[PDB]
């Protein structure tokens, strides 16, 4: 009836423990490389998403999940791990279960993206691999989320730890291994927002100049308007070049680079039916698709 | 050696279907069924006393 | 075709299904409890602190005074109903006539005692999420729209449509089977005629709140807007509509808010030292070392009187669906709502998409 | 979406000569810009003849301000009566997979996104013209996303040059070289992508960034310390001789900062336009490849499946 399923098979070998943590595994997030009918296991392990050289930190992560294809696990069979992707075979249905890894409780029509867990692990010994599993919390705390944890390690070259939802405390505190983990989300942001106020600042010297208020809005509004006096109330015009449209190119590729990682795009909402309002921590979610 | 376990009998539930004639709570109702009601607005009954 | 059912029992505080049939937009809510301390955390410096947890606590204060309708429960409020929004907004619409008209049944048609004191509170709520800062379209999110509603006191049950067509899901009456969009008329708004482009095609649905920002009364306006734009089109279209108001959030808006003493500074030498090759360089090393730092340039920025685009925002929008037709069907007739007539713009053959928001600061 | 899909039917005038119907076969997957999603269209209004603008012709920078006012379809079959085409913003087939014939120089991958992009390059332009019908029709070029942000960022930055009275022209790929042409660009265009740059410019400057302006001394020295910082500098940029030369110091007290978070309402504010910006200039991403047989590199002029994004 024109069903579309991944099975991603298990190599043989497996312990008695093992299989059963895969028993428990449930609904979640699994990346795969290209869809197809069956897959190899270790393109799922996190083992896959290297980069050297590197195991890969918070950023790696949210560069490959642009790459990878977003699947959900269905039932687990011993020989067999069962998924559906998101992308291509669940809009002809509209029929999965989601599992919250999440601290924070869903509520109802929101939409879901999803990140590497930061906030904070199945291990397996026998098959020598581990598996992350990404968090599903909504899209809105996603974006602030993610610049709440950057904004903390700002600080280390007001409290940022606390996160109200639907009535409900956050602590994003729980400091050692991830402030370091997250080290290279921090320094992209302030390559690229000292890199543009520099050009901005480069090309209109009046910008921090005259005036604080008036001056400025003065500049403001007569550059805010669609009229056709654009060019002729913001530009200036060995002794060497400063390589300034040079840097403009580069500076766009690399801040345009941030738009598809910190972006968010919301894969996954909710519809709650025939069943509880507020979906918690540990409960299956229902999911579909935008059409 | 020799060892082995054995399942010994698996029992199961019988639920006894409840007609509501089989109830006597009827005697307190007027149950005529309708062949459809979803259709029908707002019916009343006429009392002459 | 394929369509989706949501089900949330949701109370009858801002949501009248007995009153609003079938067919009508619903907004979701963030559950207030996180509101009073992000206007708290995110509004510009020099404003009023806590005075939207204030306007919002003479709300639900005034929600039930009879029965005792507590100030918090388990089930809380998540659902407001779109022709509350329209009737607290309804000061601030072009046609006087039509915009009492929707006020006047919401007075009347729903089940409670003097609505109006909700309706000029709930508004004035509205007036606080702007000035608080904490902006409506960030609180307010699409819910789909009603097909067949469980109705008791207080709570209810809600059955609407998430996505797909508004067709064709099914009622629960076989006696008067699948329903149809409606919407008052003081915000279905076209864009066809105020940019004067006919002709046949598809149309995309528009949620907009508009924001007057200033430290006097601010508004609130909501449309439902049928255009032929995308999302990557919009954005001018807002902007030759409500212009004047852009201009105002720009210049108010930022009162109080102190600047330094002016003025601070003349302009850095970036361009003027590069030139000269005599000037004072320093290496890797030496920087973050007081010696070699002292000949440096020093250099103060002061931002503090900026009007800047969180405080420059006005209208928002996301995305609704389309009218997938050749031309789309838009009829305008009066319905009860008895005994009270409104003016109500009908719409044919909806399908649901949502979408994310886009402030367009 | 509908349940169906939605298909559009661009008619074709029966005045046919017989070697550009068979040369319309070749236009199998391709990508056409339609103004409206009215069911039946004309050849008339798909061509370059009513694509130009009131007495002006359009050139290459400016035609990205007439691309994202219409409607990118791809074509799915052609019929000798008409052209049958699937929109890209309607939800795309029944299935989910157009097939897009490449006219590309450039190889795709999995998983890339899709901008598309007007004939730039040099010597490699593609253009089918209609002598019968007197019609000529421009195919633009479906490139990944970062090329797509690239040769908008170099285009723009090519356009600022010339209002002031060298050089930046070649960009590469999988080590590859490749160049593109520049004629001229009208100085309206120019402008209205200068306004939209420099109003998401500004807006992305908060008072928190009067902090962070004071952190960039600090990574000057810890790219000595650390490869990886030192490869993010890329020996061109603003901020190294901006560090020799000016030692900032952060403005301090700030105005009801006991209550408030400076960076954080910089972080934002500044995903929220520059971080945009890549959707602003161009059009949007909507396409990327999701191929069903495992393969990694689709060879330029071969069909691609298509997996509609975000």
């Amino acid at each position: 009836a024109d069903g579309f399923e991944t099975d991603i098979a298990i190599p043989s070998g497996i312990s008695r423990p093992d299989a059963a943590a895969l028993q428990r595994c449930e609904g979640r997030v699994v990346f795969l490389p290209t869809i197809r009918r069956q897959l190899t296991l270790a393109d799922v392990a996190h083992e896959s998403f290297v980069s050297g050289g590197v195991s890969p930190d918070t950023l790696g992560l949210l560069l490959a999940y642009r790459r990878r294809f977003p699947a959900v696990i269905t039932r687990v069979l011993p020989t067999r791990i069962v998924a559906c992707p998101l992308d291509v075979g669940l809009t002809h249905a509209g029929t999965v279960n989601l599992r919250n890894t999440s601290p924070v409780d869903l509520c109802n029509g929101d939409p879901i993206s999803l990140v590497p867990p930061v906030f904070e692990d199945v291990r397996l010994d026998s098959l020598d691999l581990t598996l992350r599993f990404p968090v599903p919390l909504p899209s809105p705390l996603a974006r602030e989320i993610v610049a709440r944890l950057v904004a903390r390690g700002i600080r280390d070259l007001p409290d940022l730890n606390v996160l109200y939802y639907n009535g409900s405390r956050l602590s994003l505190l729980a400091l050692g291994p991830v402030n370091a983990e997250l080290r290279s989300l921090v320094l992209n942001m302030v390559y690229s927002i000292t890199e543009g106020t520099t050009i901005i600042l480069t090309l209109i010297p009046r910008l921090f100049a005259l005036s604080a208020q008036d001056g400025y809005v003065n500049a403001l509004l007569q550059m805010q308007s669609v009229t056709r006096e654009a060019a002729q109330l913001i530009h200036p015009e060995g002794e060497r070049r400063l390589p300034l449209y040079e840097a403009l190119v580069a500076w766009l590729t690399h801040a345009g680079q941030l738009g598809d990682t910190l972006a968010l795009a919301p894969v996954v909402r909710v519809c709650t039916f025939d069943g509880a309002a507020v979906v918690r921590s540990g409960d299956m979610a229902p999911v579909i698709r935008y059409p | 050696d020799v060892e082995f376990d054995a399942l010994l009998g698996s029992y199961c539930n019988t639920l006894s279907l409840v007609r509501f004639l089989e109830l006597g709570l009827s005697v307190a109702c007027v149950c005529t069924k309708f062949p459809e009601l979803a259709y029908m607005n707002e019916g009343r009954v006429q009392f002459e006393v | 075709p394929r369509h989706h059912l949501t089900r949330q029992v949701i109370l009858t505080d801002l949501c009248q299904p007995n009153a609003d049939r079938a067919g009508t937009l619903l907004l979701a809510l963030r559950h207030p409890a996180d509101l009073p301390h992000l206007a708290h955390q995110r509004a510009p410096p020099g404003r009023q602190t806590e005075r939207l947890g204030e306007a919002w606590g003479q709300l639900m204060e005034a929600t039930a005074l009879g029965s005792g309708r507590a100030e918090s429960g388990c089930t809380r409020a998540g659902l407001v109903s779109f022709n509350f929004l329209v009737a607290a907004c309804a000061a601030s619409y072009d046609a006087r006539d039509a915009a009492d008209a929707v006020r006047a049944h919401v007075t009347a048609n729903y089940r409670g005692t003097r609505v109006g004191a909700r309706l000029d509170r709930f508004s004035e709520c509205l007036r606080a999420m702007v000035h608080t800062h904490v902006f409506p379209h960030e609180v307010m999110r699409f819910f789909g729209g009603l097909v067949s509603w469980v109705t008791q006191d207080e709570l209810a049950s809600v059955t609407a449509v998430c996505a797909g067509p508004q067709e064709a899901a099914h009622t629960g009456h076989p006696g008067r089977p699948r329903s149809a969009v409606i919407l008052p008329a003081c915000a279905f708004v076209d864009l066809d005629a105020e940019l004067g482009l006919g002709g046949p095609g598809a149309a995309f649905l528009y949620l907009v709140f508009t924001y007057r920002q200033r430290r006097d009364q601010e508004l609130c306006c909501v449309y439902v807007i049928k255009s032929q734009l995308p999302p990557r089109g919009l954005e001018p279209a807002l902007e030759r509509l409500f212009g004047r108001l852009r201009i105002t959030n720009t210049i108010h808006g930022t009162e109080d808010m102190t600047p330094p003493a002016p003025n601070r500074n003349p302009d850095f030498p970036l361009a003027g030292l590069a030139a000269n090759p005599q000037t004072p360089r320093c290496s890797a090393g030496q920087v973050t070392n007081p010696q070699f730092a002292d000949r440096l340039y020093r250099w103060q920025p002061d931002l503090r009187g900026r009007p800047t685009a969180r405080t420059c925002t006005y209208a928002a929008f996301a995305e609704l669906g389309m009218m997938p037709e050749d031309s789309p069907r838009c009829l305008h007739r009066t319905e009860r709502f008895g005994a009270v007539s409104v003016p109500v713009v009908i719409l044919e053959g909806v399908v649901w998409r949502p979408g994310e928001w886009r402030a367009c600061a």
